[PDB]
């Protein structure tokens, strides 16, 4: 609820706010911008509604079914990128929000190691924006694909369970009237020394999420950890990997060569499953015979996603030497611990690292 | 032991390496004393700390508060002047236990249990220490007394060696803050034939944040449960069953299949089960700028001959539904509307408890056979979705927004069709106005009904197309907890046209009028049918079924002389 | 603290005080009392009482505002900021504060000056929002509701001192409103043990109580401003109608200073109005409609004229106030007839 509120009538000369903005992103990384001159162009979002005439092929509107036209707006002078829709009122708000984005870029990416490379949208004009028009269960967690993204919205906030801002692992939501929300991408979280976060999005009352990203170059030299993988290819793989793709050959090839890396939703099961069986070991001097009907809602309450026997079968397929698959006389699957002690945290850390290494070897040999 | 000293420095290094800085700044700025720690976080970090918390949480809690106060002291100076101790809230317990699984092996350990709170006590005296005055020599002696026994009789003086009368001195004694709530098992998950158990919970340092009559999740230690954390948020739906429910709801008009799946024992007729299904599925509650709360529940009233089945159907509905308790009762009734402020004799005080379903459905059998208290309490709960307690020093307005399914019998057995329902039943009009749907059965004769009814009821007894029962009861909980279908002003104004005909025609031929409550009722019935249809909004033809439901209840609740209204409503039929 | 200025999210807090010997029984409970003492600690705070009691520009601007001829009209344009319509309800609400002409006759049988006003209608329309303005505007008034409230009661409550379970009394809004008006909401929700007390106090101002050791007749100069939604006779017979600091100061100075009267020149119009209403409603009354017309309503009309002539701080009455009084009374008769 504590969001920083600033005025816009005195930051027009750009000489009093840079230090404060740099200081304020150490704890709060969702910015709110008010009182601009867009009080008569912002309510003119009723022009681009019913076009529906061209296919996707990674440019323009991915028109998926009368309910969604996601315009992945490509840039104009870069190679392999050419996209021009009508969008007159959206061109006016794109010009004002792009000047607002370059204004925020010049006032906040100057406090890092490079203050001329990250704003390289001024020269080559590298922009691939997300005009997600939800016109007349929802989509996955969307972080901004650029390095800085300012957007008009209704509420625009949620929180997935992880170690990030508002760390209480619950979906938090605040409502904001007549303003803009700023969120930065993941490449600026690696550029700045760990001061950013992520934020999930969904169907808001102002459903047209016009995400205008900065979108760094095709050949921008990122440091040592990302020298081989450019910003364009990695973020384009993320752009083509989150929604459904059924138009052409290459992003479907990227989806069948990249969506089999979903071991993090099952190997994290291995970061918590032994804990609960050990919790059953320090409380039931019954020799720990477990029942599937009592171990299933325990891990289903520990993890919000669906947990059924396919994960148990996948864990049996990847690591069979640490568990049993022996059935009893009644007809159900039983599984116990082969350790003679209750649990040792060093051996548990070694077993978790060996499970991670075995799944990584399976990911290397499956492709 | 000194082993806690190597435990302390381990978790002191853990809080600076994980969200704990944001957690400690939120508890320190809100001048709060509650610190939040998820079990999965430190369990992924160190399973030996989780094993120690599961084995001995009382000695594990002597390290947590100390390291939290040390972290708050080096993060904030002079925090010990205002707050001396800061507790922690152990949440996300994986093994959720029931109240019937509480055994001797679960003693001195952490346990997360679900329940319903009742007879809550706030800041009520608890005893830790005592003193006693020996009257013979007039002397003082004192021991200890906790929270389970009555009191430890002291009968042997120091030098009197007497059996004299002793008096209790608590004028030099300890300071105890006590808030114990009698928690009970929920009726929506109890096995048939068995009775729900009940326990006593101690709340210390978390008073009056709990709501009586609601489902709750409490994580505490077992010894009498000593609660550490409370959660007022809470057979469930899974990922493998949720896709097939949308696939079932999209094909072959499932509203009539749900109606045919409602009564498997008898053939019946759709007028009772249509009202029953729309009352159990319910509507949506809406408010405008924090005020004007509309009731999202639907209270149905059954009437007719004694021979006809009215109790069996209600029992089946209760079994099918979640948090539905068939209270019934006539003479037994006692405290009406389950809400009561009363004195309690265990420790001599005043308490409040809302008896036994805030989100559920309450089932009343033999509605005409009751006293003044249980009629006024249900009239207050039907007028408003809340019961107020304004006595014994306490003022609390608790949730009583539960749906009402009532069954009754007329005076004399026969329905007496040449008279209206107001002269037939002993009840008056404002208690009848809360019930939107008034379903009434009558008598029938020819071989046709004899060929179908007796054969279906003997087929139900000789055995020991519709939707199965398990998928239907899972679909009820899946649709009632995820969607909220609204209405759009595009062509909905046409129902205000037809209400304009339908109101006026009730004055000239009929005696009883139609009001705005019937319009609120048909909008609730249409949104309940849209909820059962699992749509984004209410369709145009859901109001057609809603106006059919209100015509065959209001027109059927009158004399035979409103027979022209049977054909007057045929143009919109 | 004063309940007219207390935040809506929480109930008003209280304080305990110790009173000595010379000022004992000098304060009746329920008035505007200014206490000066020592804020000591027994942790808990308490007050040791060492003293008790209970701007000419204000009277200058009040005399300047009293010279305005459209004053009544702006007062009515000021008591309703968002209320659409209902001028006859607003004038009857603003004219029921002081009551009427209190006259001490030499025979001892004095006349009552206060009146009764009742709000009725659908929920909304400031039935409980105008009551907050009359709670914070009038000299002595306390906000309560039907059948008491949460840990507070209009009726004389009785309960247990928790020390060793003693029987004792809890004064509601009925004893604490000595010399003013009372204002309640939800008139349909009344207990039978409080209805007889308010039934006697609405027409006799005196409230009698008698139980174990305490027998008393409490004086209750308490006018009623109720709101609602055997009850027919108590609604239709016991009810006559069915800056801010400078205004309160002028109201207190007018309630203590003047004692008006009436001229016969303006009383003959009242006699002619009574003769015409008794000659005109008798056609509806002999036609077995069974609905009224009394001399109590005429005395209420007299009290209404005394209040309207008292608001300009004058001891005499003319036709200027009775022409607004008959217009105020005709809306109540139209509401009573239908």
């Amino acid at each position: 609820l504590r969001v920083p509120v600033i005025d816009l009538n005195r930051v027009s000369d750009e000489e009093q706010l840079l230090p404060v903005v740099r200081a304020i992103l150490l704890q709060h990384d969702t910015f709110l911008l008010k009182n601009y001159a867009n009080k008569a162009v912002l309510d003119a979002l009723l022009a681009g509604l019913t076009t529906k005439d061209l296919p996707d092929t990674s440019q323009g509107f991915d028109a998926n079914f009368v309910w969604l036209e996601q315009y992945i707006f490509d840039t104009d002078p870069q190679l392999r990128f050419d996209r021009k829709c009508r969008n007159e009122s959206l061109c006016s708000i794109y010009s004002r929000l792009f000047k607002l984005g370059l204004f925020f870029a010049q006032l906040c990416v100057k406090s890092v190691v490079s203050s001329a490379e990250l704003q390289d949208c001024i020269s080559t004009s590298h922009y691939a924006t997300k005009l997600t028009r939800y016109f007349n269960r929802d989509y996955v967690t969307f972080l901004p694909t650029g390095v800085l993204t300012i957007f008009p919205c209704a509420k625009a906030i949620r929180y997935k369970p992880s170690t990030m801002a508002t760390t209480d692992n619950s979906w938090v939501s605040i409502d904001e009237p007549d303003c803009l929300l700023f969120h930065t991408g993941t490449l600026l979280a690696r550029w700045s020394q760990g001061m950013h976060t992520t934020s999930p999005l969904q169907i808001d009352p102002r459903a047209n999420i016009v995400s205008l990203t900065i979108w760094p170059p095709l050949t921008t030299p990122i440091s040592s950890k990302g020298e081989g993988t450019i910003a364009n290819h990695l973020l384009e793989q993320q752009i083509k990997a989150f929604p459904k793709v059924a138009q052409q050959y290459y992003p479907r090839e990227l989806s069948i060569l990249r969506l089999q890396d979903a071991m993090k939703f099952v190997k994290e099961l291995f970061t918590v499953c032994e804990t609960v069986l050990s919790l059953n070991a320090l409380s039931r001097s019954t020799g720990v015979p477990p029942e599937l009907h009592v171990l299933l809602p325990q891990i289903s309450s520990m993890m919000k996603r669906k947990i059924v026997q396919d994960d148990i079968l996948k864990l049996l397929t990847i690591w069979s030497d640490a568990y049993v698959v022996e059935l009893n006389s009644r007809g159900e699957l039983t599984m116990n611990l082969p350790k003679r002690d209750n649990l040792t945290t060093l051996t548990n850390k070694s077993r978790t690292l060996a499970f991670v290494e075995r799944a990584e070897s399976w990911y290397q040999q499956v492709i | 032991p000194n082993v806690s000293r190597t435990i302390a420095r381990e978790l002191k290094s853990f809080l600076l390496e994980y969200v704990y800085g944001a957690r400690i700044r939120t508890l320190g700025e809100m001048n709060s004393e509650s610190l939040e720690v998820n079990y999965r976080h430190l369990a992924e970090s160190k399973a030996i700390l989780a094993l120690f918390l599961a084995k001995c949480p009382e000695e594990m809690l002597k390290i947590f508060d100390l390291v939290a106060m040390e972290a708050t002291e080096l993060h904030y100076p002079d925090y010990a002047r205002i707050h001396s101790e800061i507790h922690v809230r152990i949440s996300d317990f994986p093994t959720i236990y029931s109240l019937r699984e509480l055994r001797e092996s679960n003693l001195s350990s952490l346990v997360r249990v679900t329940g319903v709170v009742t007879r809550r006590t706030g800041v009520f005296p608890q005893l830790k220490y005592v003193k006693f005055n020996c009257l013979k020599c007039g002397s003082i002696l004192g021991p200890f007394f906790q929270d389970s026994n009555e009191e430890i009789r002291i009968s042997f003086c120091t030098n009197c060696k007497s059996k004299g009368p002793f008096r209790v001195n608590g004028e030099k004694t300890v300071y105890r803050n006590y808030q114990r709530v009698t928690l009970q098992e929920a009726p929506g998950t109890v096995p048939p034939g068995r009775l729900p158990r009940h326990r006593e919970v101690i709340l210390l340092a978390l008073v009056d944040v709990s709501k009586p009559g609601e489902e709750v999740e409490v994580t505490g230690i077992y010894k009498i449960i000593e609660a550490n954390s409370i959660k007022r948020r809470e057979f469930s739906w899974t990922e493998e069953e949720e896709r097939e429910f949308r696939k079932i709801s999209r094909d072959r008009g499932i509203i009539d299949k749900i109606i045919s799946s409602m009564a498997p024992s008898i053939y019946g007729h759709r007028d009772i089960k249509t009202a029953v299904a729309c009352s159990l599925f319910g509507g949506v509650p809406k408010n405008v700028n924090g005020k004007h709360s509309i009731r999202g529940d639907i209270n149905v009233l059954l009437l007719g001959d004694p021979g006809t089945a009215k109790s069996q159907i209600l029992k089946y509905v209760e079994k099918t539904a979640h948090r539905a308790v068939f209270a019934t009762g006539q003479g037994a009734s006692a405290v009406g509307l389950t809400a009561s402020v009363r004195k309690d004799p265990i420790t001599k005080e005043w308490t409040l408890e809302g008896g036994a379903a805030d989100k559920g459905v309450c089932l009343i059998d033999e509605f005409d056979k009751m006293n003044d208290q249980d009629r006024t309490s249900i009239h207050e709960a039907m007028e408003q979705q809340s019961i107020s307690i304004s006595k014994a020093g306490i003022v609390t307005t608790l949730q009583a927004r539960c749906s009402i399914i009532a069954a009754a019998n007329p005076n004399g057995g026969r329905y007496n069709s040449t008279l209206p329902l107001a002269q037939n039943v002993s009840l008056t009009e404002p208690i009848l106005s809360r019930f939107d749907i008034l379903c009434v059965v009558r008598d029938l004769v020819d071989e046709e009904a004899d060929e179908r009814l007796a054969t279906f009821v003997v087929d139900s007894h000789v055995r020991s197309s519709p939707i199965p029962q398990e998928l239907l009861m899972k679909y009820i909980h899946y649709a009632r907890t995820k969607i909220y279908p609204k209405l759009h002003q595009m062509d909905m104004d046409k129902v205000s046209r037809v209400y304009a005909d339908l109101r006026r025609e009730s004055i000239s031929t009929g005696s009883f009028p139609i009001t705005v409550r019937h319009l609120e009722s048909i909008l609730r019935i249409a949104e309940s049918f849209a909820k059962m249809r699992l749509s984004e909004f209410v369709s145009s033809y859901d109001l057609d079924r809603a106006i059919k439901v209100v015509v065959d209840s209001f027109v059927d609740a009158q004399k035979v002389s409103v027979r022209r209204q049977l054909r007057r409503s045929f143009a919109i039929y | 603290e004063i309940p007219e200025l207390v935040p809506v999210g929480e109930m008003p807090r209280n304080l305990t005080m110790t009173c000595d010997r010379y000022l004992t029984n000098k304060v009746i409970p329920g008035t505007r009392v200014t206490i000066v003492g020592i804020y000591s600690i027994y942790r808990t705070p308490y007050i040791k009482i060492l003293g008790i009691q209970s701007t000419e520009e204000e009277e200058e601007e009040f005399l300047q505002l009293s010279r305005n001829p459209k004053l009544y009209e702006i007062l009515t344009n000021s008591i309703a900021p968002s209320i659409f319509g209902n001028e006859d309800i607003k004038k009857a609400i603003v004219c029921l504060l002081m009551g009427g002409s209190k006259k001490i006759l030499p025979d001892g049988m004095r006349l009552r000056g206060d009146i009764n006003v009742l709000l009725l209608g659908d929920p909304g329309t400031a039935k409980s929002q105008l009551l907050k303005f009359v709670e914070k505007v009038s000299p002595i008034a306390v906000y309560t509701s039907g059948k008491g409230s949460s840990a507070a009661g209009l009726t004389a409550s009785v309960q247990r001192d928790p020390m060793t379970r003693e029987f004792y009394l809890e004064g509601g809004a009925m004893v604490l409103a000595d010399g003013g008006v009372v204002c309640i909401d939800e008139f349909d929700k009344m207990r039978d043990e409080d209805r007889v007390a308010i039934h006697e106090a609405m027409e006799q101002q005196t409230i009698s109580i008698a139980k174990a050791g305490i027998t008393t007749v409490l004086n209750s100069r308490t006018s009623v401003l109720a709101a609602a939604n055997d009850f027919q006779t108590t609604i239709l017979s016991r009810f006559d109608m069915i800056s801010i600091e400078k205004m309160k100061r002028y109201i207190t100075y007018c309630r203590l200073k003047c004692a008006p009267r009436l001229s016969p020149q303006a009383a003959e119009k009242l006699s002619s109005n009574f003769v015409t209403i008794r000659k005109q409603l008798l056609i509806n009354e002999l036609e077995s409609t069974e609905r009224p017309i009394t001399i109590r309503q005429l005395e209420a009309i007299i009290r209404i004229t005394e209040s309207l002539a008292k608001l300009e701080l004058s001891p005499i009455a003319q036709e200027r106030h009775v022409d607004e009084a008959i217009r105020l009374f005709q809306a109540s008769t139209m509401d009573a007839a239908s």
